[PDB]
C-alpha cells in the first residue's frame, strides 16, 4: 500500500465486460458516474492502481477519511469521478505458518498530498534527540508486516483494490466507448448511419 | 552491557553547605540518554534530571548537572534538607538498562551516648513454649554498632538478628533492637544473658546482663 | 493529575502465573511505551522490561526472556505482564512508569510512574502478642522502656497505639524482620519517665487487618 | 461564580515600593471601575482609590495623592496599585472591589468584592512555647484551668490544638496583641474539671507554618 504502481491505459476505448464478471466483489460503487450508461462518454486517459489491503481497512481509501493507512500510505481528494473495483485474496495471499510480504508505513512526520508515492526507509524521530542511525527510545521503525493467515476472520480478508481514475483533459480524446453494426440490406429505400455521414 | 559504579557511598553534610555527588560508567555512553530519578523510602520514584542538561517540571532552581563524555556530577546550590533520601541514575542509550547502586546523604551531628535497656522474657511466652531475651539500643548517632551475646560465658552467635529504624525529626537518631529467640530447653539450663555493647562514643564497654 | 493506577498486592503459591496491569490513558497514541522494574526491600533496581504499543519489539534482560512475558493491548490501554516459574527470590515491589507522549511525538524522559505491587509467597498463621514488661534493674531514674511482642503473622498491615491512641511522642516502631520458618516479628518500644509507673497504668493495642484481631 | 481574585500577603521593610494586583474578567468592557479601599483591625474604612479603565480619570482623597498611584490595564484585565514611602501606619488589609458591568452599560452598585492583602512591615524571630501549669490555690472544686502561652513570633499562623487534636469543646484562644518591641503574643485556656486532674495527662500542641516547629 505504500508503493502502489500505476497503469496508463489509453489510445483505445473502454470494453470492460470480459472480465468473467469478477465472481467475488463484495465492493461495488460508483461515486459520480452511473454503471448504467457509462460507456457513452469519451474520455482521453484511464489509470489504476494496484494495492493490497486488510478486511477492517477496505473502508478507508475514499474521499474524506482519516486514519493512518488514508493518511500515510494512500490519500484521494474530494474532487473524484469513478467506481470501486475490488476483491478477495484470502486464498491466494496466505500459506502455512502465516505469511509476511508485506510491509506498511505507520509512522512519518506530516500526511501524504492526494497523489504522492514514497518509498523511503528512513527512521523516524519521536522525540528532540537526533536518531543518529541506531534504534533507541526516541526512534523507531515506521515499517512493519501484517501478519497474514489463513486461518483469520472476515476483518483480515486480503481486498486487491483497483482505483480507476477517467480523466478527460484538453487534448484529443481517446479512450471512448465500443460501437456495434447491422447488416447490409441492398435494394431498399432506407435509412443508413455510417461513420459520419448520414 | 554498560554497568554503572556509583564511587560516593556514604556523604554526611551539614544543612547550608554544598554536595556533590557521582555516577560514572566502564565505557563511553552517549551525553543525551542520561537520566536522575529521586525515590523517597515509602514512596514512588520519581524524575529529577532528565538528559543531563534539562531539568523537569516542578523541580526547585537548585540540582544542577554537569559532566559529558564518560564521567557525570549532580551539584546541588544550597543544602535545605527535604531530600535527604538515596538517588539513582539511569543510561538508556543502549538496549540493555542498566542502574546504580544508591548514594545515600544523612544529617551530621556530635557523637551521641547509646542507652542499654535489657528485658527479661516473660511468664506468659514461657508457658506458651517460647523464650527470647531483648537488649534494647536507643540515642546514638554512628550508625555503626555491634553486639555479641554473652551466654554463660560463650560466644553465641547465628541465632541473633537485629533491626535499625530511620532517623527521627527532632534530633536525627538511631535505634537498634536485638532478639535472642531461644527454646525452652537451653534456657531452664543457662540463666546469663548478658548484653554486650561496644560503640565508639561509649569508652568503657557497658554490659547489662539478670539471672 | 495525570497518573499511572496500578493493582494492589497478592498472594500466590510457590509457582504459578501472576499477571499484574497498569491501566493508564496515554497509551492510544500508538507511541506509547512502558517500563517494568523490580525493587527489593533496599536492593536497587534489577532490570528494565520494557514494551511499544503498536510495533512489538520485546528486548529483556539476559536473567529474563526465559521466564518473563510482557504483552499490550490498545483497545483498552492496559499493560499486562506474566511471570512463571516462581520461586523465593521475587519477594519485592513492582512498580510501573510510562511518559506522557503526543499523537505524533513523545517526551525524552520518564515523567509519570506508578503505585507499586507487593508480592508476598509464604504460608499463613495466627497472630500473638506477647507481654514485654520491664524490670526493676534497667531503670536509672527516669529512664523507662516498655513495649510487646507481636509474632506469627504473615502479613503486616500492623500500627502501633499506646494508651488508646492518646500518645504522639516516645514511640519507636522497629521495622519487621523475616525469620527462617516464613513468619514475621516486629518490635516496639516506648520512652516514658519512670516516676509515671506505679500510678498509671497502661496496655497495648495491636491490629491484623486479614484477620481483625486485638488485644 | 462571579469573584475577583487577589494576592496574598507580604512583607516588605520599612519604606519601599508595593505592587497589589486585582485580576478580573470584566475589566474588558472600557466601562468597569475597580475601588482599592484599606481597613486596619477593628477600625472602619479609609478612603475611596477608585480608576475607570479606558479614559483614565484618577481622583484620590486629601491624605492620598501624594504617595500613592493606581494604574490600569485593559490588555489582560488585572489592576494595579503602587504605594511608595511605606512608614508605620499602613498595617491594614487591603480589599479590592468592582461592580458587574456589561458592554454598553453598567450597574448601580458595587455587587463584586475581593478577598484580601495583609501587609505587616516588621522583623522576624523564632517563635517559643512557655509552660502556664495551673496553680493549688485556683481550684474551687471541679473548675480548673490552664493553657500554653507562645512569644516573640512575626507571622501568627497558629492553631490551638489539645490532647494531639481530640478536644473539641472547652477552647477559648485570645487574639493576639502587638508588643512595643514589635513582637506578637498570644493567649490560649483550656476549662476542664479538676477531679481530671492528677489522672490523666495531657501538653499543648502550636504549629507554625515559617518556621515548622512544633511542641
Amino acid at each position: 500500500v505504500y508503493a502502489w504502481n500505476r497503469k496508463r491505459i489509453s489510445n483505445c476505448v473502454a470494453d470492460y465486460s470480459v472480465l468473467y464478471n469478477l465472481a467475488p466483489f463484495f465492493t461495488f460503487k460508483c461515486y459520480g458516474v452511473s454503471p448504467t450508461k457509462l460507456n457513452d462518454l469519451c474520455f482521453t486517459n484511464v489509470y489504476a492502481d494496484s494495492f493490497v489491503i486488510r478486511g477492517d481497512e477496505v473502508r478507508q481509501i475514499a474521499p474524506g477519511q482519516t486514519g493512518n493507512i488514508a493518511d500515510y500510505n494512500y490519500k484521494l481528494p474530494d474532487d473524484f469521478t469513478g467506481c470501486v473495483i475490488a476483491w478477495n485474496s484470502n486464498k491466494l495471499d496466505s500459506k502455512v505458518s502465516g505469511n509476511y510480504n508485506y510491509l506498511y508505513r505507520l509512522f512519518r512526520k506530516s500526511n501524504l498530498k492526494p497523489f504522492e508515492r514514497d518509498i523511503s526507509t528512513e527512521i523516524y524521530q519521536a522525540g528532540n534527540k537526533p536518531c543518529n542511525g541506531v534504534a533507541g527510545f526516541n526512534c523507531y521503525f515506521p515499517l512493519r508486516s501484517y501478519s497474514f493467515r489463513p486461518t483469520y476472520g472476515v476483518g483480515h480478508q486480503p481486498y486487491r483494490v483497483v482505483v480507476l481514475s477517467f480523466e478527460l483533459l484538453h487534448a484529443p480524446a481517446t479512450v471512448c466507448g465500443p460501437k456495434k453494426s447491422t447488416n447490409l440490406v441492398k435494394n431498399k429505400c432506407v435509412n443508413f448511419n455510417f461513420n459520419g455521414l448520414k | 552491557e554498560i554497568v554503572l559504579t556509583q564511587s560516593p557511598g556514604t556523604l554526611s553534610l551539614s544543612p547550608g553547605e554544598r554536595a556533590t555527588l557521582s555516577c560514572r560508567a566502564s565505557q563511553s555512553v552517549r551525553s543525551g540518554y542520561l537520566g536522575w530519578y529521586q525515590q523517597k523510602p515509602g514512596q514512588a520514584p520519581r524524575l529529577l534530571i532528565y538528559g543531563a542538561y534539562n531539568r523537569a517540571t516542578g523541580i526547585p532552581d537548585r540540582f544542577r548537572g554537569s559532566g559529558s563524555g564518560t564521567d557525570f556530577t549532580l551539584t546541588i546550590s544550597r543544602l535545605e534538607p527535604e531530600d535527604f533520601v538515596v538517588y539513582y541514575c539511569q543510561q538508556y542509550d543502549r538496549s540493555p538498562w542498566t542502574f546504580g547502586q544508591g548514594t545515600k546523604v544523612e544529617i551530621k551531628r556530635t557523637v551521641a551516648a547509646p542507652s542499654v535497656f535489657i528485658f527479661p522474657p516473660s511468664d506468659e511466652q514461657l508457658k506458651s513454649g517460647t523464650a527470647s531475651v531483648v537488649c534494647l539500643l536507643n540515642n546514638f548517632y554512628p550508625r555503626e554498632a555491634k553486639v555479641q551475646w554473652k551466654v554463660d560465658n560463650a560466644l553465641q552467635s547465628g541465632n541473633s538478628q537485629e533491626s535499625v529504624t530511620e532517623q527521627d525529626s527532632k534530633d536525627s537518631t538511631y535505634s537498634l533492637s536485638s532478639t535472642l529467640t531461644l527454646s525452652k530447653a537451653d534456657y531452664e539450663k543457662h540463666k546469663v544473658y548478658a548484653c554486650e555493647v561496644t560503640h565508639q562514643g561509649l569508652s568503657s564497654p557497658v554490659t547489662k546482663s539478670f539471672n | 493529575q495525570m497518573q499511572l493506577v496500578q493493582s494492589g498486592p497478592e498472594v500466590r503459591k510457590p509457582g504459578t502465573s501472576v499477571k499484574v496491569s497498569c491501566r493508564a490513558s496515554v497509551f492510544s497514541f500508538d507511541t506509547s511505551a512502558v517500563q517494568w522494574v523490580r525493587q527489593a526491600r533496599g536492593q536497587p533496581l534489577e532490570w528494565i522490561g520494557w514494551i511499544v504499543f503498536g510495533s512489538s519489539n520485546t528486548d529483556y534482560a539476559q536473567k529474563f526472556r526465559d521466564r518473563v512475558t510482557i504483552t499490550g493491548d490498545m483497545s483498552t490501554g492496559t499493560a499486562y505482564m506474566e511471570l512463571s516459574s516462581l520461586r523465593s527470590e521475587d519477594t519485592a515491589v513492582y512498580y510501573c512508569a510510562a511518559p506522557h507522549c503526543n499523537r505524533t511525538n513523545c517526551h525524552d524522559g520518564f515523567d509519570i510512574w506508578g503505585q507499586g505491587t507487593v508480592v508476598t509467597v509464604s504460608s499463613t498463621k495466627g497472630p500473638s502478642v506477647f507481654p514485654l514488661a520491664p524490670s526493676s534493674k534497667s531503670t536509672s531514674g527516669g529512664t523507662a522502656a516498655l513495649g510487646c511482642l507481636v509474632k506469627d503473622y504473615f502479613p503486616e498491615p500492623v500500627t502501633v497505639s499506646w494508651n488508646s491512641g492518646a500518645l504522639t511522642s516516645g514511640v519507636h516502631t522497629f521495622p519487621a524482620v523475616l525469620q527462617s520458618s516464613g513468619l514475621y516479628s516486629l518490635s516496639s518500644v516506648v520512652t516514658v519517665p519512670s516516676s509515671s509507673l506505679g500510678t498509671q497504668t497502661y496496655i497495648c493495642n495491636v491490629n491484623h487487618k486479614p484477620s481483625n484481631t486485638k488485644v
